[PDB]
Parts: C-alpha cells; structure tokens; sequence
C-alpha cells in the first residue's frame, strides 16, 4: 500500500491550495529569484514544509541536490553543527544562475536551542550574497528575537472549508471513489483545517468501509458522534441531557477531554441557534474544560456544564 | 512469591479478556503479515502492555530478545535519545533478520512537542524496515500527525463478564472464598481496571487470612479500597434532608471521621444517589449540580475542610425546598 | 583436562587483537578438532568467527568439548605481558572456572603463571548457512587496509562494486568524493602482491565505515585477505591462518 | 582548465603540512607562471606567502588564470591518503566548483581520483613591496627550530637582538629566564652549519611564542632558513624550495 498524503503531495507550487496571498508571493519570489531569509509560521498541517520544498525545487531547478541543505528534528542541530557544517556549506563555491542562491531549510525551528540559534546570526548575516535561510516553525515565539528580526515573517492561516473541499474533490476525481455530500461535510468537520488529517481520514474511511458515509467516518474517527452530542446540547428537559451523557457517552469509556472538545466543536457549528447563545455556551464549555485540565475530571463537572448550558438555553 | 499483578500477567493472546474486537484484528494482522504502525490507547489497567508483549512474543518467538525494543516515558528523553537509540535501532539492519523490527514505546504520551516531532519524522523515515507501537492513556496529548501516521485502537474498559471470569480463574487457583455481594461491591468500586482488582484481591487475602477459611465480607473490601458503603451514603443524605443543622453536621462529621471519608468521594457518591430521584421541579437540580461542582473545584485546591462540609450541607438543604 | 601449547606467543596475541575491539565477552569452545569461537557485536551487524585447528599448536589434549566464556579486554591485559620468544600454554582442569596461562622460555627460568576468572554468558548462536557467493576476490591485506582507512575520512558509507574486471570503492560525503579503482593482475615474481577476482554477476552494495575499520584491525594475521560479496546475503571477509581462519560477516545497508 | 602533474606526491603534502596550522582558508592563484598563494592568520598577525614555479611541475598547463580557494583541513585529509611513489595530478574544469586530485601508481593501474569542494573567499589580496631589511641572516633550520622549542618553554614572548655581528635570543618568564647567543662562522667541510649575517643597523624586536612555534613547523621543507629583520617592519622568515619559496611575515610586539 501507499499513503495518499505521500502519493498526492503537491510538487509544483501552483498545486498548493489554501492561502492565496502568500502562495502568490512565493510564486513571484520563484519567478524573480531574490529570495530573502524567511520564517514561515502557522498551525500544523496547513502546507508549510511542502511550500518551502516546492519553492526550493522550482527556484534551483537541476541543482537542488547540490545547493540545498535541509535540517529537520531528526538531524542533529547543536552548537558544533551550526558552527562547522552550516558555515562550511555557506562558503561552498557554487555557480548558479544570476538570481538564484543556496538554500538552508531548517524545519521545526522551535526545537532548535536558543544557544544554538545564537550561532546562526553572523553566519547568515555575513554570507547573504550566496546563501539564504528558510525557517519553518509552528509558533514564532520560540525563535530568538535577533533571528525573529533578521528575516521576513510569513504567516499561514488555518485552512478554510472550500479549499479543503476542493482538494478532497480533486483527490476523489483522481481516485474514482464513491462518496456523498454528508460524508465530505463530516470529513471537513473532523479535519477543522488539517489538510493532512483530512486526506488521511478520507483514505482510512475508503479503505475500511469502501463508501464515504457519515456513520463510516464517525465509526473510524473514534470520536463521540456529533449528532448525539448535538442532541445532548439541545434537549429540552435537563434530565434527558443528563441521561444521554450518562448512558451513551460516559459508559463507553470516552475521555472527558474528548467529550468537552466534541461539545466545543459542535457548538461552534450549531448554525440554527442564535449567535450570542452560542458564544455563551462556548464560554461555559471552556470554563468546564479549564476545570477538567486542572486535575479534576469527575462526571459532576460535565453534569454542571450541561446544567448551565440548559439554564442559558432556557 | 511475586505479586499477582506480575504473576497473573497474560503470556498468550488467548489469556486476554473483554478485548475480542481488537484480538481478532491483531490476529488478522499477524496472519496477513502486513502489520503497520500501531497506537494502543485507553484507560489504565486494561491490557495494552500485556496484549502487545504477547503479540511480540507470538510473532518473533525466541527472537523476541533481539528484534523487540521496549522504551518507556522520559528515559533521559531529550531529542538526543530519539536521535541516537531509536534511530540506530530503526536504521540498523540485523545480520540474519527477515521482515522488520518492533519498537514499543510505553506511556509515550509524556513526550514534548519537539520530541513528538522528532518521533514522527523518524517513523516517517524508516517506515519500511521497522514498525512502531505507541501506548497511551490520553490520546488528546499527542500531535495529530503522529496519530494520523498509525492505526488507532481504543481499549474500552473491561465489562462485568470479563472481570468476573478472571476473578473466578484467580479464585479457583487460590485458597480463597468469595461471598456473593463481595464481587458485586468489587466491580462497583473498581470501575473496570484489572490491575486494581488483582491488587485488592491479594491485599484482602493477606489481610483476613487468619484461619485460612474466613469469608471476605463487604466490610473488608470497603476498608482495603477505602471507599464508603452505600448505606452510610443513604443515611447521611437522609440526615441532611430530614434533620436540622446541628445534628446533620455532627452526623456528617462522625461519618467522615470514624471511617476516613474524603469530601470528593462523598460528593461523588451523593450525586450518584441523587441522580435517580424523582425531582418534581428543575431549578433544584440545576442549583444542586452547580453548587456541588463548585464545592468539588474548591476542594481540589485544599481549603478549610469544615467550611466545605458546611457548604455541602447548605447546598443540599437549600436545593430541596420546592 | 585441557592442555593447549603454542609454538610462539605473538600468534595468539594478534589473534586476540584481531577482534578485541568488536566484542568484549567471547566463548571459546574446544573439541578434538581444535578451538572455535563465534560472537556478535551489540549492534548485531558484525559476526566474528575464529577457527584454529590442531596443527598451529604443538601439544593439544582434551577429553570432551569444553566451553570457556571470558572477557577479551582482561585476556589482552594478561597476554600483553609476554615476550615474543616465549611459549604460551592454556591449562584447564575439571569443573573449569579459572583458566591458567603459562609463559615459559627454555633459555631462562621464567615460569609466568596467570589465573583468569570466567564470566559465562551461555549464548552461542553459531549458525552458518550460505556457501554460494556471487563474487569473490583476494588482495593483500595492507592494500585493503590502506584503501579503507583512506576512504573512511570522506564519508561513512563505503560503496563496493565489482563490475567487469574493475573493482571500485566509492565514497561521497560533504567535503568531496573519493574513488579507488583496481584491476586484477598476477605477478609471477611475487604472488603475495596479486589481485584475484572471480565474478559471476556484477555486484554493488554499501557498508558502514566504523564496521570496516573494526574489521581491518585484524590485518596482522595474514598478508592476504579474501572478500566474498553476494546480494541478499552478508558479505564475508576472511583472513587465513596456518591452522584455520578468522572471518567477519558484515550486513550491508540500504 | 588547468592540468598540473607533480613528480613526487610527497612534495605538495609537505608544502600543505608546513603551514596548515596557521591559516584555515587559503587562496591559490593559478597563473601561467605557476602557483602563488597568500593567506592571513585568523588574528591578522601572521601572513603566509607561497610561490611554486613551473619548474616544480612535470607538466603544467593553464588555459587562463584562475583562483582555487580551498580549505586546508580537507586538503590535508585528502593528501594524507596517497603513498610517496605516486604521480599526483591536479585538474579543474571551467568555472571550477570542485577540483580533482588523481593519484596514479607508475607500475600499476591503481588510479585513485578524489574530489574536493572549493570554498568562496573574498580576495583581500594585498601586494608586497620589497623593503631594504636592516639585518639579513641565514641559519640551519634545525638549529632555529631547536632554539625556539627551547626558549618557548619559559614565556610567551621571545626577544631577538642583532648587534655588532652577534645574534641573541632572550626569554623572561615567571618560572625563570634564558638567553642564547650565536656567532657567525662558516665551515668548508659542511656549509650546512654556517650562520650568515649581514647587519646594517643593530635591531631589537620581540615576537610571540605561539606564532614562532607555528612558524618553525616549516623546518621540514628546507634546511637553511633565512631571516630578514627591520627596526619596525614585520620580520620575514623564508624557506627556499627547488622551484620557489615559503615566507612567513610576522608582526612584532610593542614596548
Ligand atoms: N495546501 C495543501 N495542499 C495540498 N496538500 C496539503 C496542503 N497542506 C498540507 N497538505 C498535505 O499535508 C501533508 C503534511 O505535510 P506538511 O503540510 O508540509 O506538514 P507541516 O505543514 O510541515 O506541519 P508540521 O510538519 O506538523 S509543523 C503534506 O504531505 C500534504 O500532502
Ligand atoms: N484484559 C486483561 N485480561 C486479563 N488480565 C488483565 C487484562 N488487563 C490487565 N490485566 C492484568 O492486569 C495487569 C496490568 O496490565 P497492563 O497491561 O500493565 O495494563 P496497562 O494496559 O498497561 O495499563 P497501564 O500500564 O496502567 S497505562 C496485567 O499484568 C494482568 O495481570
Ligand atoms: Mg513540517
Ligand atoms: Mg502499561
């Protein structure tokens, strides 16, 4: 077998779907070649690493194997590496087209020690005539302030719904899969922006149950069913909600964190109730979540959360 | 000589209970030979470790001491450990090995985000020469990438039939008699963790083995577990809902003192009892749940015990006024 | 019950020095055919095997197969105290728990007795299956050692390839690339500097640097080394000896 | 581009090992006249110049002048491989991104070609003008190396004095002090034991111990080392070669 996320990974910059502004920025960068040092920040699985990889590929053409140094969390990045190997790579003579430059792609820059990030400063400041640096990070706060200021910051928003839907439809058309609209909406729901997780859940559903259907997705996700949680959060009499939470969710060994997270996610999408009541229900569920994370996970906390949600809905 | 928790540990796939839905799947995976990376996650005392060790011993037989590497949580777990040990074990190919190795990471939910990123990159790199198996209690503290990379397996708690079968097998292989209500109270208090059951059994064994023939009554089980008896809960709730303030306060104090009761478990039992009453109005239930959750949250930080007890009494009383 | 006497002392010295670094604890099994040993490194990549017959010795007697599991570091510490003109003698008696070494030269009364404890492991695992190797070659030990410890500084993955009568060692890393090319030739005046090559199929595979560096340290035994390469099978590096051999089985990489 | 064929591969090995400890990055300006190189110390205190004419090359063909800027640790790692009785060959292509070093055995077909990745260095090439040095002397290299290795074991500075046809080395540390004097003389029996001296002004200079210890490593190239001292200008140490020279420019200390 073969993972779809690995098989259908975009190799050309145009195939990347998502942020429309920064992808066009990188398109013009590859068209010109004068790429500056850049940090790329954003939430996981929204197309950070693939973006910089495609950029380097399209920018260097046939010389990618000789003019690119990649360093992820697997490779050793301490003090000796940044002082010896990176410095000897930056000085390496290489005759490229007039606009191109050697590229150093540092993925998961957050794991790089601050003391290790110190050494990179003069190494990237001095040899900026034949070497450019591209950091890829989740949180741009763990990068030291000097490196934070030396390079251009590129933020990647979380994926919307129409973009993930378009990508999934492309994948289905290329793979000739049987599906339905409710299944795709369930994929969008369980993904919430993670293109990688969306594609993986799609492939797992197709491999396990063949047909992309709501019950199949909700049986392969191992998460509480969104319909039953919505019924819990929308029952008229409180005892019905308490009985639902007791018998249908608490007995089957679900983790309280998962229950609160699913309630949060379904309350976000309840497009039938008003907006203010949604915000207040989210506030209550979030207070209950903060209580849960502090060490107490008794059923009484979820019962009180449901009670307060009903008190608000009345 | 060794404790029952270590003695009665299963050694084959047949000696696991209440997990048939996953046992058939792992048997399909071992007969097919296409065993991918696995994620076993669930509440403690369920059999994840036992199941994976039995599966490894079945697949590799005597080569288990060579092609199976077990690693635990925070073994000087910097990025350096994932860079050296796991990476060497994955990359290095044995002299006379056919197939793939197995690296089992026990309680591997205590890894930092950087450590989990290193692990996901490693499992992505050498996914053709070895397969991994990650064990977890809470599947919400893992990076979604590592979760998506492998196949999930949730370990639902042990049902009543499985625990009853296991305690029967333990009983017939030991010199103990067990009263009818004893196993009922046991299953009610254990909540489905086999480890706690095998611990409390040998505990009450060593506790009441005076003539080698005493019967384990519910008193000794409630003592060794340190949990109240439902009769005391009903009595204290009755005293609170019926008597006045001073007598109810004295009753709560004596019940929580002479037996050693924590307000947390007492409140758990009291709300469990109140869950099945035929309350005519609704505001009573709402106020009760809210105030009791607030009391529990305040107890979680260790205030003044008598004040929280009086607050419990006041909430229970002022809730039942309609 | 076991008496094994040599002709010289440096023989066993270099025999131990050959694989002194690869493993630490090793079991020597003695029978009427001589002495056999087989061990594996902790990484389980290199398999060392050593067989010495009953001809390099001068007097060898034993009743039944005996096993002695001992540490090589302490054995070398003890063995390094002898002159090159002396004569070593292994002595063992009933219920063997302490081995006795005896250095003694007839020109002067120096009875050097050394007792050494036995740390047993009870892990033999000797299993040799394949006997058909796709390609074989034989070349002086000094040349091979020079080539491997010359190409070891460039990278950590040495690529051996047996093409049509063109033996090629390649290495590529960060500071550059190295390529040694040697063709077979026979010298009638000196067969000890000849290159023998028999190829059934063109071979190409890789090996680790440190493993080759640990293998070549057994170059003091013989002046000629034999390499046997085969796909889907471990490579075999053999060093002959007047009454046996020392062979390293190495597992390739991907 | 360029094809250079050494007669003995040990020559370039000794050349590189002579000054591989004072400069980490050197530039080799390959012209038609030969190979010229100059490199400054990482502390900008000790300059190293090297000239090797076409007479030292069995065959030397350069299409057009070029600059090969390579490291010395990697070049020493590579040059450490080949044997003595080989025929080293340096080859470079147009727009050289890497240099090729062939090692060929005269009586064998064992050809070993290595590749080295060239570095990029800003050509901070300063031009050196000949100055009339006050004191000019020459002495056996072994004698000078012994004197430096003996005096440096006391302090971190060595004082040189040239006065009335007399050479003097002085050191004063905390553990004691030491002094040596040399008188010029010559012997027809062996001219490799003569200490020449041509003084125009009595001069007094002081140099660092570590830099002298790094310089004296050049004693393996030649046997007669020449020294040119001036009142305030940097001292010039010269080791002659069958087709060229290796020169260390050393900067004096302050009073
Ligand atoms: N916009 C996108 N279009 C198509 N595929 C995408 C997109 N974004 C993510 N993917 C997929 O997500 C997979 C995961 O790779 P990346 O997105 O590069 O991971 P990441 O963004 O670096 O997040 P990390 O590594 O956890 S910080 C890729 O192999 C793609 O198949
Ligand atoms: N399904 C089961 N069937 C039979 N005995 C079991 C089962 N689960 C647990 N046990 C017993 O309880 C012991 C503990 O099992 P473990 O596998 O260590 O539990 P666990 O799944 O690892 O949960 P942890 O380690 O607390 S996160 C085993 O050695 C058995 O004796
Ligand atoms: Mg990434
Ligand atoms: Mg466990």
């Amino acid at each position: 077998q073969l993972p779809w996320v690995e098989k259908y990974r975009p190799q050309v910059l145009s195939d990347i779907v998502g942020n429309k502004e920064t992808i066009d920025r990188l398109q013009q960068i590859a068209k010109d070649g004068n790429m500056p040092h850049m940090i790329i920040s954003g939430m996981p699985g929204i197309g950070k690493t693939t973006s910089v990889h495609c950029l380097a590929h399209e920018l260097l053409g046939r010389s990618y194997a000789d003019g690119v140094l990649e360093l992820n969390a697997s490779d050793d990045r301490g003090i000796d590496v940044v002082r010896n190997q990176i410095k000897h790579f930056a000085q390496k003579k290489l005759h490229l087209p007039p606009g191109k430059h050697k590229i150093v792609i540092l993925d998961e820059a957050d794991s790089m020690t601050a003391g290790a990030q110190q050494a990179l400063r003069r190494t990237m400041e001095l040899y900026s005539n034949s070497t450019r640096f591209a950091f890829a990070c989740n949180q741009s706060n763990k990068i030291i302030e000097p490196l934070q200021s030396r390079c251009a910051i590129l933020r990647y928003s979380k994926l919307s719904d129409e973009d993930v839907l378009k990508r999934l439809l492309q994948i289905i058309k290329l793979e000739d899969v049987k599906y339905t609209n409710d299944g795709l909406e369930a994929i969008i729901f369980t993904a919430e922006g993670d293109m990688r997780q969306a594609i993986n859940n799609l492939q797992s559903t197709v491999a396990g149950h063949g047909l992309v259907n709501a019950d199949n997705v909700f049986k392969i996700v191992d998460s509480p069913h969104p319909l039953i949680v919505k019924k819990m959060l929308l029952a008229s009499n409180l005892e019905d909600s308490i009985q639902i939470l007791r018998t249908d969710l608490w007995k089957k060994g679900y983790s309280s964190i998962d229950i609160v997270t699913t309630s949060f996610r379904v309350t976000k999408n309840l497009a039938q109730v008003k907006e203010s009541v949604r915000l207040e229900m989210i506030k209550e569920i979030g207070l209950t979540h903060m209580r849960i994370l502090e060490g107490v996970g008794t059923y009484l906390q979820l019962a009180s959360m449901l009670a307060k949600i009903h008190k608000l809905n009345n | 000589n060794l404790p029952w928790v270590e003695k009665y540990r299963p050694e084959t796939l047949d000696e696991v209970y209440g997990q048939n839905e996953v046992i058939t799947t792992v048997r399909k995976f071992v007969d097919e030979g296409k065993l991918p990376h696995l994620l076993f996650y669930g509440p403690p005392g369920t059999g994840k470790t036992s199941t994976i060790v039995a599966l490894a011993r079945e697949i590799y037989g005597k080569n288990y001491s060579n092609m199976v590497l077990e690693l635990n949580a925070s073994d000087d777990r910097g990025i350096d450990v994932v860079r050296n040990q796991i990476k060497d074990f994955a990359s290095t190919r044995q002299i006379f090995s056919k197939g793939f190795k197995l690296i089992i990471l026990d309680e591997a939910d205590a890894m930092t985000n950087a450590a989990q990123n290193a692990l996901r990159r490693v499992i992505e790199r050498y996914t053709k020469n070895t397969r991994f198996c990650v064990l977890a209690n809470y599947a919400h503290k893992l990076t979604p990438a590592l979760l998506s990379r492998c196949t999930r397996f949730r370990f639902q708690p042990l049902p009543q039939e499985a625990i009853e079968r296991r305690i029967a097998n333990v009983l017939v292989h030991e010199k103990l008699k067990l009263s009818p209500n004893a196993e009922k109270a046991l299953i009610e208090l254990s909540n489905g963790d086999m480890r706690r059951v095998l611990n409390v059994l040998q505990s009450c064994k060593a506790t009441l083995d005076n003539p080698d023939e005493d019967e384990i009554s519910d008193d000794v089980i409630y003592e060794c577990c340190g949990a109240p008896r439902p009769s005391d809960l009903k009595a204290v709730l009755k005293s609170i809902l019926e008597d006045d303030w001073g007598t109810a306060h004295y009753t709560l104090n004596k019940v929580r003192s002479a037996k050693g009761l924590a307000l947390i478990d007492l409140i758990e039992g009291i709300v469990k009892i109140l869950e099945d009453y035929e309350l005519q109005n609704e505001e009573t239930r709402v106020h009760l749940l809210t105030k009791l959750a607030d009391i529990e949250y305040s107890i979680s930080k260790g205030g003044n015990d008598q004040i929280q007890g009086s607050a419990v009494i006041g909430a229970i009383k002022a809730s039942f006024e309609n | 019950m076991l008496e094994a006497k040599f002709e010289e002392a440096s023989l066993f010295k270099r025999i131990i020095d050959g694989f002194k670094d690869c493993v630490q604890l090793v079991n020597f099994q003695c029978k009427e055919d001589g002495i056999i040993a087989q061990a594996v490194d902790d990484s389980r990549v290199l398999l060392v095997s050593l067989e010495i017959g009953v001809e390099a010795f001068q007097e060898y007697r034993c009743d039944h197969p005996v096993t002695l599991g001992m540490d090589l570091t302490s054995l070398s510490k003890i063995l390094r105290c002898g002159n090159n003109t002396d004569t070593l003698t292994l002595i063992a008696d009933n219920t063997p728990d302490s081995i006795i070494l005896l250095f003694e030269d007839t020109k002067k009364d120096r009875i050097a007795e050394y007792s050494l404890k036995l740390m047993d492991i009870d892990a033999d695992f000797l299993k040799i299956e394949e006997l058909q190797y796709d390609s074989t070659l034989s070349l002086p030990s000094s040349e091979f050692s020079k080539i491997v410890r010359d190409l070891s500084q460039l990278s950590d993955s040495i690529n051996i390839m047996i093409t049509k009568e063109t033996i090629k060692f390649v290495a590529d890393g960060d500071i550059g690339s190295g390529s040694v090319i040697i063709k077979p030739f026979v010298d009638m005046e000196h067969p000890e500097t000849s290159i023998k090559l028999e190829m059934d199929q063109p071979v190409d595979l890789t090996f680790g640097a440190k493993y080759l560096l640990d293998i070549i340290k057994g170059s003091s035994l013989s002046d000629r080394v034999g390499i046997r390469l085969s796909s889907e099978a471990p490579a075999l590096f053999q060093f002959d000896l007047k009454s046996g051999f020392l062979q390293f089985f190495l597992a390739p990489k991907f």
